[PDB]
């Protein structure tokens, strides 16, 4: 799609291994790529390779970002967790990977994390410090929008 | 202590009713401070003296007996703002920075002791943090009296009464609330007034939210009270330090 | 291309809206004009109250040719029952004129000398009722779920300030959840 | 490595949004990148060339192999990727642009599109043709109404309704419409909102 | 203190459902008896914080917020479960893996909001104070009245919680007037040490001097690290000593020196 956040979200590398052999390597002098080779692929191409096959072309090995250690650590203290370090995209990204693999379990998890950030982001919606530095890019953009509504409504409040 | 009620009522009435046309600068200073979890307040003395001359008349008289009644006075206000009922909320630190008249380092000699003194010097080195106490529980070695001591500022011995004696009181560290402290040590600026002699350095204790606020080597202008501590090294010879409330670095400095 | 804001209203635009609400006035005057949407009036009688739209009252107040009446809900003795009723129902936001913030900004700029005991009082009152109500919104905002919210009785300005936030993270939240079934 | 140049390009696209965001909005886009997108177009031409080559090769050599499909699938995606970049950038460029053509033309008495848009020739002429065609496109909307509009102006509502404008080193007097305001540096005109809207966009007036 | 009982009955349940730890305790109980049949292992059971959140969040937030009231009833519960094991022929220790953190802090950022709360420090360890015994259980033998007589010595770092100090020396002729000889080698000595920890040299902000805080290492943990090693300590953050407020001497603002007890010491590279 046209927005920069999505097309940038597709740019991220995933550890997906090939189910099959594919001569005509476009990545170098294989020429074919031996079966079960683990090659990092951006999301854009890797997205429909898991569908089209009745065995798919790729295994979809779970990304290091989604490692159960992480999905566990985000259940402790999200508010102090640094998202911007790990990817940095999370919600723009994770939203695709939850549909792609059709995982229910973590929905209830991320659906919680994003409330817990936001009950914090209505707190920096009032007129940073260090914290603004650790938000995910898209989340950050929402912070601009909120902070601007508030600032403007305050500047209207007086003269 | 109906007088402390009388003073604190005036401080509440100073925070809630203060108007710079038309926003309430302090009252919003408060909210916007508790939300970021700053737990501090910065009073501008000019507004203060504008509001009542009186409370500044007493605040420049005996600061160290008053200023904590101002702290409790403001935290009793954040109780009615930041939360509502019918925790825990530390008593906020106030940082007051104001113009007045700069009093150079060389010119501090007695006579203004326990009277707020604005001044200017380059910080030498910052001392490593250490905690003082704010609220600590205490039990007796024998009768096991459970006493919650609210220690305030600004040393203070423990009470001996519930043999028993002489001082049978233990500090419970599992429930004790602690704050932080710094110890800046500042050398007055090289431009004035060294003359032919090495410039003196007064030892300063920052605390709570002013701590680690300043990188050593940066020019600053401190405000704070001026006061003396013992520190055996006679007779009697007590040595000088400047408590800081509150610090403001020079432009900008970020 | 509206640029700003654009999805939320502008703080000014909600005043632009509220000024379309009529309120009573005390004209000093004793053409026509039909205008368009007014419907009023036969020549206003001095020392006689009448009902007209706001932006004209404000307009005729700059020229001090009319004295606006104070709203019955704008009083400190009246506000007292309202914060009393608000502290005691931490959940619901009570009963609001829905414009009260913006009328509280507008009628204080000029009309201020018309109010009985306007000084250092009501502003202290509404700056308060605009405090506990705001934190009550931030503590009622933890219960966020898709798709429902009761925001009950809430000012237009209060709606407008937090709108991008709520209706954005609802659009990140509901977006995973609709799509995960 | 395969489609990544587009990720870098949109990464660069992002910074113009950063410059339009807070911001402050003066426009002044650095330049349109013709070079880097030329690289992209040479890369994609490479791609489609190997694509039709292999499309010839399946007809002979590959003989409809199961593997062949992949090349027409994966590499095809890459084409799309470049597209996904190329339009995403481009629309962004039109978004930063048409709005500018909105808020100022410019404004009374437009009366012609000139001296505006500091980018000028530095920005690509391909966009500028679109642009001039676009303001020509909006002249017709100006010509349907009969409001009067003044659609370009008055995004912010009038109050009330007379203001005070303080001259800002402008000469002047160029106020021919309605009346000769007789512009004079260091002169404030207690003038209604009407001609204020029109004259403030130019750069003459300063304090509202 | 029925609530301390509650903490024990609560931590009981956590074990054996799920049973994933119990097999490790059994392994510890078996291996030493295997050494008994032969012809060394520290007794402590590493608890992953990972698992604690699944059962109770209420008890999870507690271990971090107020470890003094929680770690010791959980501990007494662990001994209690180790004694119901097999069979006959010690306090143990908790560990706390994690699932960090909050509480994630380097030593440079700490004090006081992080005090009396579990903490994982990390940095360089220097200079590693020299390993030394520490007395705990007093054991004596009366004669000819016999029996067996023991005192229990409570130091500053005993358990976690503060207690009326027992020390020092020996009772000697506890009533009635019978002679008491010190029985050495039945009586228990836990080794004890402290090691200061400096923040990582590479994350140092400026020419500003490094700030190190001291970590006491109980029992097994002793001699586990040479100085100059990358270390991530864990432990409860303890403030011990009076600030001078106890007695007149001395006169000065300086006070309440702080250190970390325990606990794990995972090395890293």
């Amino acid at each position: 799609y046209y927005d920069i956040d999505d097309v940038l979200a597709d740019g991220t590398e995933f550890p997906c291994k090939f189910q099959y052999d594919i001569p005509g390597l476009g990545y170098n002098p294989g020429r074919p790529i031996t079966k079960n080779t683990k090659l990092s692929l951006p999301l854009w191409l890797a997205r429909i390779l898991a569908i089209v096959g009745p065995v798919p072309f790729v295994e979809l090995l779970p990304p290091d970002m989604f490692s159960t250690k992480v999905m566990n650590a985000i259940k402790t203290d999200p508010v102090a967790l640094d998202l911007h370090s790990i990817n940095s995209h999370f919600f723009s990204l994770a939203i695709k990977w939850i549909m792609l693999f059709s995982e229910k379990e973590l929905a209830n998890v991320v659906s919680e994390l994003l409330l817990q950030r936001a009950q914090e982001l209505n707190h920096h919606a009032s007129s940073t410090s260090t914290f603004l530095l650790k938000l995910e890019e898209m989340e950050k953009e929402i912070y601009k929008k909120s902070h601007e509504s508030y600032k403007d409504t305050k500047r209207w409040m007086f003269k | 202590d109906d007088d402390n009620t009388e003073i604190i009522k005036s401080f509440k009435n100073f925070i809630l009713e203060f108007r710079l046309d038309s926003q309430f600068i302090y009252r919003d200073q408060l909210r916007n401070n508790i939300l970021v979890k700053n737990y501090s307040l910065t009073v501008n003395m000019e507004h203060l003296i504008g509001y009542n001359e009186d409370i500044y008349k007493k605040l420049s008289d005996e600061p160290s007996d008053i200023i904590p009644l101002f702290e409790t006075a403001i935290t009793q206000v954040a109780k009615r703002i930041s939360i509502l009922s019918r925790n825990s909320l530390p008593t906020f630190q106030l940082i007051l920075n104001s113009n007045a008249n700069q009093i150079p380092l060389r010119d501090l000699d007695s006579e203004h002791v326990s009277k707020i003194v604005r001044l200017s010097g380059i910080i030498i080195s910052t001392s490593v943090l250490s905690s003082r106490a704010t609220y600590l529980s205490i039990m007796c070695r024998n009768c096991r009296h459970t006493t919650s001591i609210t220690i305030n500022n600004f040393t203070v011995s423990l009470p001996r009464s519930c043999n028993c004696g002489p001082d049978p009181y233990i500090i419970i560290h599992e429930s004790s609330k602690f704050i932080d402290q710094q110890f800046l040590k500042l050398q007055e600026i090289p431009e004035l007034v060294p003359v032919g002699e090495m410039p003196r350095n007064l030892t300063m204790t920052c605390d709570r939210y002013l701590t680690n606020k300043v990188i050593p080597g940066t020019r600053v202008t401190i405000v704070g009270i001026y006061s003396i501590y013992n520190s055996k090294n006679g007779v009697a010879i007590r040595t000088p330090y400047i408590k800081i409330l509150g610090i403001q670095s020079d432009v900008e400095t970020s | 291309l509206p640029a700003h804001l654009q999805q939320t209203f502008s703080p000014e635009e909600i005043q632009f809206i509220v000024e379309n609400e009529p309120i009573k006035i005390f004209p000093r005057i004793t053409w026509q004009l039909i205008t368009t949407d007014d419907k009023a009036l036969n020549n206003m009688v001095a020392m006689r109250s009448t009902e007209v739209v706001l932006w004209i009252a404000l307009l005729l107040k700059q020229q001090s040719k009319c004295s606006i009446v104070a709203p019955q809900w704008l009083t400190t003795k009246e506000l007292d029952r309202k914060i009393q009723y608000e502290k005691t129902h931490p959940d619901r936001f009570s009963e609001l004129p829905w414009n009260w913030l913006v009328l509280a900004r507008i009628l204080f700029n000029k009309a201020k000398d018309d109010f009985h005991d306007p000084i250092h009082e009501l502003r202290g009152k509404i700056q308060d009722l605009r405090e506990i109500r705001q934190i009550k919104v931030l503590k009622g905002l933890k219960y966020l779920n898709e798709s429902h919210l009761q925001l009950d009785n809430l000012s237009l300005l209060e709606i407008n300030e937090l709108r991008p936030f709520i209706t954005e993270i609802m659009d990140k939240l509901r977006e995973i959840h609709t799509a995960s079934l | 490595m395969y489609g990544d140049l587009g990720n870098k390009l949109v990464l660069e696209a992002k910074r113009t949004k950063q410059l339009y965001a807070r911001s402050n909005q003066d426009v002044n886009l650095p330049m349109y990148h013709e070079d880097i997108i030329r690289n992209i177009l040479k890369e994609v031409s490479n791609l489609r060339k190997n694509t039709e080559y292999l499309k010839e090769q399946q007809q002979l050599g590959m003989l409809d192999d199961k593997v062949a499909k992949c090349q027409y699938f994966v590499t095809l995606l890459c084409m799309e990727r470049n597209k996904r970049c190329l339009l995403a950038y481009q629309r962004l460029r039109t978004d930063i642009l048409d709005s500018m053509a909105w808020n100022n033309n410019g404004l009374d008495l437009m009366s012609s599109i000139t001296f505006s848009q500091q980018d000028t020739n530095n920005l690509s002429h391909q966009e500028q043709e679109y642009l001039k065609e676009y303001c020509d496109l909006i002249t017709d909307l100006k010509s349907g109404d009969l409001v009067d509009i003044d659609l370009s102006g008055s995004l912010v509502p009038p109050s009330d309704v007379f203001i005070d404008v303080r001259v800002l080193k402008d000469a002047g007097e160029i106020q021919t419409e309605y009346g000769v305001f007789n512009l004079i540096k260091d002169s404030q005109f207690f003038v209604r909102q009407s001609d204020v809207e029109r004259l403030i966009q130019q750069g003459y007036l300063q304090k509202i | 203190d029925a609530v301390f009982g509650d903490r024990v009955r609560r931590f009981q349940e956590f074990l054996d459902t799920f049973t994933s730890y119990r097999d490790s305790v059994r392994s510890i109980q078996v291996y030493n008896s295997n050494n008994a049949a032969n012809y060394i292992l520290p007794h402590r059971i590493i608890i992953s914080l990972d698992d604690l959140r699944e059962f109770d969040r209420s008890f999870w937030s507690g271990i971090l917020v107020e470890p003094a009231y929680f770690i010791p009833p959980a501990e007494k519960a662990l001994t209690d479960l180790a004694d119901s094991m097999d069979d006959v022929p010690h306090p143990w220790k908790l560990s706390f893996k994690g699932s960090f953190g909050a509480h994630a802090l380097s030593p440079r950022t700490l004090t006081a909001q992080h005090l009396n709360k579990l903490v994982s420090v990390e940095g360089i360890v220097t200079k590693t104070s020299l390993v030394r015994p520490k007395l705990i259980r007093s054991v004596h033998y009366a004669a000819k009245t016999g029996r067996f007589h023991y005192r229990d010595y409570t130091d500053a770092t005993t358990t976690l919680t503060t207690r009326i100090p027992t020390p020092a020396i020996y009772p000697t002729e506890d009533t009635e007037g019978n002679k008491l000889t010190t029985e050495y080698g039945y009586s228990t000595f836990i080794d004890h040490q402290r090691i200061t920890v400096q923040e990582m040299p590479e994350m140092a902000p400026a020419g500003q001097l490094p700030r190190s805080i001291d970590v006491i290492l109980d029992d097994d943990l002793v001699d586990k690290t040479k100085p100059g090693d990358r270390v991530n300590v864990v432990g409860v953050f303890k403030s011990l000593g009076a600030g001078g407020m106890n007695q007149s001497n001395s006169n000065t603002l300086i006070g309440f020196k702080t250190l970390i007890l325990g606990n794990t010491v995972y090395p890293l590279h």
